[PDB]
């Protein structure tokens, strides 16, 4: 819901992201060097789940980019003079040399 | 191996006035080409068509310096099975390349390039997901 | 390896394969000339000009004979090709697993800065994150870049701040221009779980001590008839008795001895003056957030701070001269923060403005007494009402000798 | 004096998220809360009309004597200049601060008659010494009555958002040409998270 | 005579291949030698991209028109300048490969003598259903924005909202 | 307009998605239809070897450009505005009466005070 929480989700999808790359080479290890076709069956539909559940996951992203509205481009700073915690921030330490 | 040698013999030649349609084929007599099995052996062009199996012919005639010679087998006195193509280059003869072997051969040349050019680079970039492709 | 080097590798091999390419064109676009013009238009240049269209011929023949290895080669190459495939996708995955793995690392800990609500931003071409460390306050706000530290394999914000350690100094000097005490400005510690955080604090803390020492330094060059000096590494006030405030930018018990009474005061002067410098600073960038909803000469802090300084020594100096001649006098000075209810505003409160000091001095039990309401300002003061009439006086001099008037008879 | 004006709107469930926005990019914010009074005199001209304003943001609810106790402002607000696109609308202001003993009563003495009234609610943000200000107009309980709750103008009422910079002399050059020259500034600032057109007013 | 036009027609055909990939080859050169610093990796892969859908075109053209081909031999025409350059007409008809191709042949000819038909067949009648495997299974997944519909009229009701509120603050329309 | 960049953000994103999704499919089919050899040319198979490499590298490129873009992704979720600023230890909380009394002892310091009068 938050945004902190949608990035530690994506951290999720991002561990699983390599592993596309290993059940790809797995299905040709199974005939390649195995010659078992039903070795082949199981990581083939690994291999497509893996990545069905990455495309989707990110697609689902980013539409929640979409919903949350995030904008687009990164915005020029605001400049804070001063503000409310570092005023007590200086408050503290000047009467703590008092 | 006989597709890519090329014989000469410079000796014979001059030995015999030079190379006309004449003395030609009997040149190519001298070149490890031609086959002591044909019918020219026994052997003009007319007791040629007579006789049946493989035969040896100028196909064609540019003198005094390119001959295209053919090796054939005789089927009758009409049909003709061509075999192999050679021809007789400044008193040098060579063996007519086959239009696939040496098609095939430079696509398999042009390729071995490709793999050797591919497999080297791919190694080289490293790929960080902050910092993209770098070169080390 | 080098980078350039392998380029030329790369161009070598794709020029050989171009020029068997390019020899293949050839030779064929040469056999087609005989039954189509267009066909030799692909033929080199060179092969045009010295090579006559329809010079190559062909014949229907041969076999060609079928080879033995030819057909084992065909079988070793496929099956090496495919096993290398494997090995490479179990390559590529072993390595981007790791990759990720350290990326997972550096968005944890990019989490706990934004956790923290710290503004970052990526710049439009840079594709890298930075924290606005100068987010609380001070005149410069900078940002600094956040990264993987390559050596220690730990992270760190880098920064286009010139040190590492930077506070506020302010000392006190002998008629030797020796150290007779001195304060650094130190920060609270606040209590950081991450490296990454730890690191943004830091930077803040230097930023805004660099902000304070050049409004400071600013503030020098505005007032030169205080005796004001500067080198732009220090600011030196002349005070009283040949001593000197020298204001810098530090940058990378036994409680009944005499000596050590004095030291422990002049530890609790600059400490005081360190603070209230601090806290005007912190006034005049509040001033600031007013001012860019709707900057002139240089923050007031250093000179209200002189004023309230010649204030203690000129009423001392009063002081003096009627004690020297008995004469009974009553100091009632009313100090802006003496009533204030909190801090913002004992912050407004630190100023010259609403500054009175009365007295009543007694020339004698059997003569009237004057009052005297000293009111001093900033640029360029006393009001002396006794028996006869009210008289305001330019400087202490003229009103001390007035007094004199008053006494002497007797 | 001159006001140059761009025009735009946030609807009812994204003010939080534009004003959040808002806060985190430019100096501010600033409550703003007025009371305006519109009086016409005796086809019919709307730059001949009079509009009052008075500013009751930090004023007090209860208080049952505000019309000549709170500060009014007299605003003369013409019409912009017309066929204005991919530029911003310009129109003339005329202002004039009154202080007297009785505002309320005077107005009425000119010839003008009462119209209308709409209260200006919302916060007003700072950048480039050229002004944002994202507010709702709403209808009082009673009339000129500060006593709350306001009732908005429909159901869901959206957020009216309007920038303004100010040229105080017709008559320059460099002035009237930087308010239109920090203008693009400010709107390719806010049109990243929100939208502005050129309305006519 | 009829299959002369054969042979023609696909030579033709293959002069038009090798065309594409000499084009392909010159541009990728001219793409390296402008950065004068290794091009970026993405261009290099794509460039070479473009090399394997050329070569498989040739390869897939080479073994359509294999026998037609393999049944035809070229030689000089009378018209050749046989005299003055035979080692060209010798190199435009060269059938040797390249000596790093004959090593390679020779190394891997090699290797596979150095480990030491039926199952050749049996393990190519495997890939073939793997490739059927994959496609069927492929199906069972799906793969690749009304509310962007329910965001979009809440722009306009409020447009026209906004044109109605800003008569009321002038005029006074409700 | 807003909503048109919120629309073409999403857009992009997916497009680079779908295509990196699509290759990773694609090339790993295209590996599968060559892998066959029982009947072909040693010419023939020579350039298949470079495919079905050229292919494996596509792959692995297919999967970094999924890197890329959850990066981005990232990068946006970290690029949003927070609600409010973040808290100090203001723990050790002023005393203003401390400061008050230090604030006149130094102002008066060696003078003489009216008695309160």
């Amino acid at each position: 819901s938050s945004d902190t929480q949608q990035v530690q989700n994506i951290l999720e999808l991002e561990a699983k992201i390599p592993d596309i790359l290993s059940s790809a080479g797995k299905c040709i290890e199974a005939i390649q060097l195995n010659n078992s076709l039903e070795d082949f069956r199981k990581y083939s539909k690994e291999f497509l789940e893996t990545v069905e559940f990455i495309s989707t996951g990110l697609r689902r992203q980013a539409l929640e980019l979409e919903k949350a509205e995030v904008p687009v481009v990164s915005l020029q700073p605001k400049k804070r003079y001063a503000s409310t915690p570092l005023s007590n921030l200086i408050f503290d330490q000047s009467s703590k040399l008092m | 191996d006989l597709t890519s040698i090329q014989w000469r013999m410079p000796e014979w030649v001059q030995s015999m006035g030079g190379l006309r349609t004449e003395n030609v084929l009997e040149y190519f007599s001298q070149s490890p080409f031609y086959s002591h099995k044909s019918n020219n052996e026994m052997l003009l062009n007319s007791q040629l068509k007579r006789l049946t199996g493989i035969q040896f012919v100028i196909i064609h005639e540019r003198p005094p310096f390119l001959w295209v010679i053919q090796k054939q087998n005789r089927l009758n006195e009409n049909e003709v099975k061509p075999l192999t193509v050679y021809f007789v280059c400044n008193e040098n003869i060579y063996m007519a390349p086959n239009a696939y072997t040496l098609l095939a051969t430079r696509m398999l040349n042009a390729t071995y390039c490709f793999q050797k050019a591919l497999t080297k680079i791919e190694k080289f970039p490293q790929y960080n997901p902050q910092e993209g492709y770098t070169y080390p | 390896m080098d980078s350039q080097a392998y380029k030329k590798e790369l161009i070598e091999q794709i020029m050989i394969a171009q020029t068997e390419c390019s020899l293949a064109l050839d030779m064929t676009s040469l056999l087609l000339s005989k039954f189509k013009e267009n066909s030799i238009e692909t033929i080199s240049p060179f092969l045009k000009s010295t090579v006559p269209p329809s010079s190559l011929q062909f014949s229907r023949s041969q076999p060609p004979e079928s080879k033995e290895s030819d057909a084992t080669l065909a079988k070793c190459w496929k099956e090496k090709s495919l096993t290398s495939s494997c090995k490479f996708l179990f390559e590529a995955k072993e390595r981007l697993t790791s990759v990720v793995e350290t990326e997972h690392e550096y968005y944890t800990e990019l989490v706990k800065v934004k956790e923290a609500s710290w503004p970052l931003f990526n710049s439009q071409g840079s594709n890298h994150l930075s924290v606005q460390y100068s987010c609380l306050g001070g005149i410069s706000l900078g940002l600094g870049l956040i990264r993987m530290k390559p050596e220690s394999k730990s992270f760190e914000v880098q920064s286009s701040l010139l040190y590492s350690q930077a506070a506020l100094k302010i000392s006190i000097l002998n008629k030797d221009r020796d150290e007779i005490g001195s304060s650094t400005w130190s920060w609270p510690s606040q209590n950081c779980n991450s490296v990454l955080l730890k690191d943004i604090y830091k930077l803040q803390e230097i930023l805004f001590e660099m902000d304070i020492w050049n409004s400071l330094l600013q503030e020098a060059q505005s007032c030169g008839n205080q005796g004001v000096n500067f080198t732009g590494d220090e600011i030196l006030v002349p005070i009283s008795d040949d001593h000197v405030v020298r204001i810098t930018l530090e940058t990378s018990s036994t409680n009944f001895v005499t000596i050590k009474q004095e030291k422990e005061l002049l530890k609790c002067l600059c400490d005081t003056l360190n603070a209230i410098a601090h806290i005007l600073f912190l006034k005049h960038c509040r001033k600031s957030d007013r001012r860019s909803q709707q900057d002139a000469n240089a923050p007031l802090i250093l000179r209200p701070l002189i004023f309230y300084y010649n204030l203690n020594q000129e009423s001392l100096e009063f002081q003096r001269w009627l004690k020297q001649r008995d004469i009974s006098f009553k100091f009632m000075p009313n100090y802006p923060w003496e009533k204030a209810k909190d801090f913002l505003e004992l912050e407004n409160s630190l100023s010259i403005n609403r500054l009175s000091i009365s007295w009543r001095i007694m020339v004698s039990n059997f003569e009237p007494a004057i009052f005297i309401q000293h009111t001093p300002t900033l640029h360029g003061v006393w009001r002396c009402k006794d028996q006869y009439s009210s008289n305001q006086f330019s400087s202490l001099k003229n009103v001390c000798q007035y007094i004199e008037h008053h006494i002497n008879s007797l | 004096m001159q006001e140059l004006y761009l025009l735009g709107v946030v609807p009812s469930r994204r003010f939080e998220a534009v004003v959040n926005s808002l806060s985190k990019t430019l100096d501010g914010p600033k409550t703003i809360l007025e009371f305006w009074v519109v009086y016409r005199p005796k086809p019919r001209q709307p730059d001949s009309w009079l509009r009052l304003c008075s500013n009751i943001e930090s004023h007090d609810e209860t208080d049952t004597e505000w019309s000549k106790n709170t500060q009014w402002s007299m605003y003369l607000e013409g019409n912009s200049e017309p066929k204005r696109e991919d530029k911003c609308g310009i129109r003339p202001v005329n202002r004039a601060k009154l202080t007297n003993g009785s505002v309320t009563e005077f107005v009425e003495k000119m010839g003008y008659e009462f119209s209308h009234e709409y209260i200006i609610q919302g916060l007003e943000y700072f950048f480039f010494d050229t002004t944002v200000r994202i507010y709702q107009t709403l209808i009082p309980s009673q009339q000129r009555s500060i006593k709350p709750p306001f009732h908005p103008m429909n159901e869901e009422q959206p957020w009216i958002l309007h920038v303004y910079t100010h040229v105080a002399d017709a008559s320059n050059q460099v002035a009237m040409a930087k308010a239109e020259a920090n203008l693009t500034k400010v709107k390719t600032l806010l049109s990243a998270f929100c939208d502005l057109k050129n309305v006519r007013l | 005579d009829i299959s002369t036009e054969k042979t023609v027609e696909s030579l033709e055909a293959i002069r038009h291949r090798i065309a594409q990939i000499v084009q392909s080859l010159t541009h990728f050169l001219a793409i390296l030698h402008q950065s004068e610093s290794l091009s970026p990796w993405p261009t290099i892969h794509k460039n070479f991209n473009i090399l394997l859908s050329q070569i498989h075109s040739l390869s897939n053209n080479l073994a359509a028109h294999s026998h037609t081909l393999q049944t035809t031999s070229i030689y000089p025409s009378l018209e050749f300048p046989v005299k003055e350059q035979e080692p060209l007409l010798t190199t435009l008809l060269r059938t040797k490969a390249l000596p790093e191709v004959e090593e390679w042949e020779a190394n891997t000819l090699q290797e596979y003598e150095a480990s030491i038909a039926n199952d050749a067949y049996q393990k190519d009648q495997l890939w073939d259903q793997a490739r059927i495997i994959f496609m069927e299974e492929r199906e069972n997944y799906s793969w690749f924005r009304q509310l962007e519909i329910d965001r979009a009229t809440e722009e306009q009701n409020a447009n026209q909202m906004l044109t109605d509120i800003l008569s009321f603050m002038k005029s006074g329309k409700r | 307009s807003f909503q048109r960049q919120l629309v073409q953000r999403t857009n992009t994103l997916n497009s680079s998605i779908d295509n990196a999704t699509l290759t990773i499919l694609s090339r790993f089919q295209d590996i599968l239809d060559i892998a066959i050899n029982e009947g072909k040319d040693k010419y023939t198979v020579a350039p298949e070897v470079y495919q079905i490499e050229c292919h494996t590298v596509s792959m692995v490129r297919a999967v970094e450009q999924l890197l890329d873009v959850s990066r981005q992704i990232k990068s946006y979720w970290l690029t949003n505005s927070l609600s409010t600023s973040f808290p100090t230890v203001d723990y050790s909380e002023p005393d203003l009466e401390k400061v008050k009394r230090t604030l006149t002892k130094l102002q008066n310091h060696l003078l003489e005070v009216s008695l309160i009068e």
